């Protein structure tokens, strides 16, 4: 409860500003996010952050009130569904992100429980796998004989005490693509993100990632695995040697890094740049802590002097050799002033 | 520091820690080091003796059966004996007489283990004699 | 081109090995990088020096200070003026600077010519075995009076004379 | 050594006072943005009147 | 498989319990033994003071353990010293001691064990045997004529701040001829050197051997005091675990009567 | 959970402390009874101020139940009171 997760889908939503407000179809992504049984004041404030950052201009948020009736928050996930088919179905790639759908998990226990319909598994209503899957099954991404559309859909489950088993997470999980688990300690100790790397998955990780991320730093992602692996270890073992020690110094600068402040969506420009630095030991020598503002320097840097090469990154859609060369020289660059 | 400080602490349990001390009297490997007060920087291992600790009160004599007493510059006679003897419970008559007498049994072994022995063969004399 | 004002300083700082202390000189690096911040955040963050009178105050249909309002902002168009009142600072400043900083030049440049010169009357005018003894004294101004006044008030040694030397016995 | 001293000093004495002035006219630049920030805050206020 | 989870962290408990009291009986000894050879050694310390016996200068390797196989950093610390030796002084000779170090120090190098005794550390440290070992050391292979000798011994501070720390020890030569060797005289008849050499090695294996098993001592109440701690730890998670399962069991049992009802 | 809400108090005498052998084994950090003072005789309440600071430092300190050779004397002597009361 009060996890944030709903933020984490804002700074998603934030996301169709830096190509949706442009002019590029293929770049939009129309996000339409949902608001399944939250507090009305949480949604003014939804609604503030959106006219704020200015995301009302990208995203239909369709309501369900705690104080407003059972059936309505039931019928909400389905309506979102309408929404998603009525953009994506016209052939742009649109996207969705339904709201807490465990309030509308309630909601169908509501409707079957009070109804006549007998209970199911863990006393919520039997169809619970069917009402999510009707919901998630509807998103997709159509083939160009359908226009090459697509509704990419990021659910939101929630849970008690963060619990991952449970029937409708587990049963959700089966469902979704996708994973991003958001702990009850991180979320406390040490992360305004705190999610959780190693336990967050999605099942496409080669097909469909960013091509700055991957064709040039497919290494960095195989890295990121490999450091959230020797993360994993970092409990109570002893030192047997200094290449464990070195990465997981190198690897907790990093985490201490990767966490996109809220609201603060910015991305397609240096995203390898903190794991190739890492590795070619850029960062890593800078202390722990000051990476804080020292990433932002070195972002600072790479806008105002690296703009050829950092404006390239964002726009030729990889980081070549040559690039990684000039990313390298604007890096010695900003490990010296 | 005035007076004559004693270091008697041998490997088994340390008997004197720098306390005063009028005479340490002992029988050293070359002859009877009678260190009184202050003595004179010099070291001795040492023979198989008494060490009439002199103190402020009155002389224990405790039969030690070996040690090195280092008479540090500072009238600090550091005696890390090797045995520890009380002024009473050294002082005996059968015990002084038969052991010795029965580890000359001992000394029937072969050429090295008599050699060695032969520090044994009058190891018990010593205490009875120092005893008085 | 802000990369270049200051990558003057940056190469300065790359090269500060005689530079580095700097007391007042990074106080104003961070003034002058201050400036800048403020400006992108000024450029930034705020919107237009303007206001949006072409649709904004149509949607207040009776404002009746939309008109009040786009009035004070046109003639607000100067709230003030700029402050370039450096005209007389910069050009002392200026002169203080270049006069010491071509001093310093001109300074290292003839240790330059010093050195190259002695290390040239260094690598093969070192004449270390067949120099006369006496004329060391010749060389060396004071040698000559101070060997004179070393012996003369009484005393025939010096703090070690042959500390790198041995003294030797007949043998 | 004392030419490596004087080593450091070679390439420094084109740019002192190189800096010396990029670091200090340009600096000298921001009563312009001073000027502009005080008239977006009027265009600030005078819109948020507006907008109450 | 959290209830033998639970179970076998209780037995770990239970065991680690008993080596706490099996350290508890070793340690009273160790300390016992301690505290007269501390004493013991500082009186050839305070000549060692009285002269200045630095040693200058076929070079033992030693280390200090005693007869338990490590405990969290009671072999490790001295392994690594002993590691360290060997890279620096590859043909010195080791002595290993006990069977932690023992086995420690014929990893390295096969040619620097010159011997190889076990069980050193059976109970607190006794003068006869320690000296029995060090005789049989002035006697093996000429160690008096080993110019230099480094005891790579632990220094406990108070519970376990230590590591095996090198000394020098000063030997048949380096008695005699010490710079400050002239305050305290010695014999020509009584030949001082020798015997001061072989009791310096005496009283310092002494000690060290004493503060050693002492520290391991505290390696069994200062490693498997930590090794209590996660066991203490574990069995308060699992038990929370169990508890909530039994009692979730319950409730969900009464949930389906009744809704079957 | 209603029987101790309702109850002006909750004296949670947890079995823990009974299975050390204690007849009457309260619990130290658990019991809080809020009208207590309206009832309390001032005598013992002179001497209880110190009781419960005693209690609370017994609990917040046989935290380090393996390092306690290093620990502070003052913090010795305040287990040492704790575990008299």
């Amino acid at each position: 409860r009060q996890t944030g997760k709903t933020a984490v889908a804002l700074d998603t939503i934030l996301n169709q500003k830096r190509w949706n407000n442009g002019s590029d179809e293929s770049k939009k992504l129309y996000c339409v996010y949902v608001a399944v049984g939250q507090k009305r004041s949480t949604v003014a404030q939804l609604v503030q952050t959106l006219e704020q950052h200015d995301a009302m201009k990208y995203s239909i948020i369709v309501a369900a009130t705690a104080s407003e009736a059972a059936p309505l928050q039931y019928l909400a996930p389905f309506t979102a569904a309408s929404i998603g088919e009525w953009f994506r179905d016209n052939g742009k790639h649109a996207l969705i992100v339904y709201d807490d759908l465990s309030k509308q998990a309630v909601a169908y226990r509501q409707l079957s429980l009070l109804l006549r319909r007998p209970p199911g598994r863990e006393a919520y209503p039997g169809d619970v796998f069917y009402l999510h899957s009707r919901l998630l099954e509807r998103a997709a991404k159509l083939s160009e004989k359908e226009g090459s559309g697509s509704l990419t859909a990021l659910p939101v489950i929630e849970t008690q005490g963060g619990d991952v088993s449970a029937y409708i997470p587990t049963n959700v999980i089966s469902i979704t693509d996708g994973q991003i688990f958001l702990e009850a300690e991180l979320f406390y100790k040490g992360i305004r993100p705190a999610i959780n790397v190693g336990l967050s998955v999605s099942r496409v990780g080669s097909a469909a990632q960013v091509k700055a991320l991957k064709q040039v730093a497919g290494s960095l992602k195989l890295f990121l695995a490999q450091y959230r692996e020797v993360a994993a270890f970092a409990q109570f073992g002893s030192d047997l040697d200094a290449s464990t020690k070195q990465t997981l110094v190198r690897g907790e600068r990093l985490t201490q890094l990767l966490k996109q402040n809220q609201y603060s969506p910015l991305a397609t420009e240096e995203q390898v740049p903190l794991i190739y630095a890492g590795v070619n030991g850029h960062l890593d020598g800078i202390e722990l802590s000051r990476i804080g503002e020292f990433e932002s320097s070195f972002l600072s840097y790479l806008k105002s002097n690296h703009n050829e090469l950092l404006t390239e990154i964002r726009e030729k859609g990889e980081l070549s050799k040559e690039l990684l060369a000039s990313l390298k020289s604007a890096t010695e660059s900003f490990v010296a002033t | 520091s005035s007076g004559l400080k004693l270091q008697f602490a041998l490997p088994h349990e340390t008997l004197y820690s720098g306390s005063e001390v009028t005479q340490v009297n002992l029988p050293a490997k070359s002859g009877r080091i009678g260190v009184l007060a202050n003595h004179v920087p010099t070291v001795e291992q040492l023979l198989p003796g008494v060490v009439e600790v002199m103190e402020g009160s009155n002389s224990k004599k405790f039969f030690i059966s070996g040690g090195f007493a280092t008479v540090q510059p500072d009238s600090q006679l550091c005696v890390t004996a090797i045995e520890a003897f009380p002024l009473e419970s050294f002082s005996q008559e059968n015990i002084k007489n038969l052991l010795a007498e029965a580890k000359k049994n001992v000394s029937s072994s072969d050429a090295r283990e008599a050699a060695e022995a032969a520090i044994q063969v009058e190891v018990l004399e010593n205490l009875q004699s120092v005893l008085k | 081109a802000k990369s270049a004002a200051n990558k003057l300083d940056w190469a300065k700082v790359i090269s500060s090995l005689r530079i580095t202390g700097s007391t007042a000189t990074q106080l104003s690096s961070f003034k002058k990088r201050n400036d800048e911040a403020r400006r992108q955040l000024l450029e930034l963050q705020s919107q237009p020096t303007e206001v949006d009178f072409s649709h904004y105050r149509s949607v207040l249909k009776n404002t009746s200070v939309i008109d009040k309002i786009e009035s004070y902002v046109k003639q607000y168009k100067p709230v003030k003026i700029d402050a370039s009142k450096q005209l007389q600072v910069i050009e002392s400043f200026e002169k203080h600077a270049m006069t010491n900083a071509k001093e310093t030049e001109s300074l290292v440049s003839k240790e330059l010519k010093d050195l190259q010169s002695t290390l040239d009357n260094i690598q093969s005018a070192r004449p270390f075995d067949e120099l006369t003894v006496d004329d060391l004294t010749k060389i060396k101004p004071e040698i000559d009076a101070k060997v004179e006044e070393m012996v003369k008030k009484g005393k025939w040694d010096v703090p070690g004379y042959k500390d790198r030397f041995g003294n030797l016995n007949v043998m | 050594d004392r030419i490596d001293s004087v080593s450091q000093l070679q390439n420094v004495a084109e740019t002192t006072k190189v800096l010396f002035d990029v670091s200090k006219e340009t600096v000298e630049l921001e009563s312009e943005a001073f000027e502009l920030k005080q008239k977006v805050e009027l265009a600030h206020e005078a819109k948020a009147v507006l907008d109450s | 498989e959290v209830e033998m989870r639970l179970k076998s962290i209780k037995n770990i408990e239970k065991i680690t319990k008993t080596m706490k009291i099996v350290a508890s009986t070793r340690l009273s000894k160790a300390e016992k033994a301690k505290i007269s050879a501390k004493k013991m050694d500082e009186a050839e310390q305070l000549f060692y003071k009285n002269a200045e016996t630095k040693n200058l200068d076929k070079e033992l390797i030693v280390a200090i353990t005693s007869d338990k196989g490590l405990c969290g950093s009671i072999h490790s610390q001295l392994a690594k010293a002993v590691r360290r030796h060997l890279n620096d002084q590859p043909n010195a000779d080791i002595v290993t001691i006990g069977d932690k170090i023992k086995m420690q120090l014929l990893r390295t190098h096969p040619n620097n064990i010159k011997l190889s005794i076990n069980g050193i550390g059976k109970d607190a440290p006794t003068f006869q045997e320690s000296a029995l070992i060090a005789d049989k050391l002035l006697s093996v292979m000429k160690a008096g004529t080993y110019p230099k000798i480094s005891i790579f011994y632990n220094d406990p501070v108070s519970s376990l701040s230590f590591e095996p720390s090198e000394k020098p020890i000063f030997n048949a030569k380096t008695i005699e001829q010490s710079p400050s060797f002239g305050k305290f005289e010695i014999d020509t008849d009584a030949n001082v050197p020798r015997d001061l050499f072989e009791y310096t090695l005496a009283n310092q294996m002494l000690t060290a051997m004493a503060q050693g098993y002492a520290a391991e001592i505290s390696a069994r109440r200062n490693a498997m005091d930590n090794a209590s701690k996660n066991a203490g730890d574990m069995i308060n998670r699992y038990s929370i675990l169990y508890n909530r399962t039994r009692q979730a069991v319950i409730t969900n049992e009464l949930v389906d009567i009744i809704t079957g009802a």
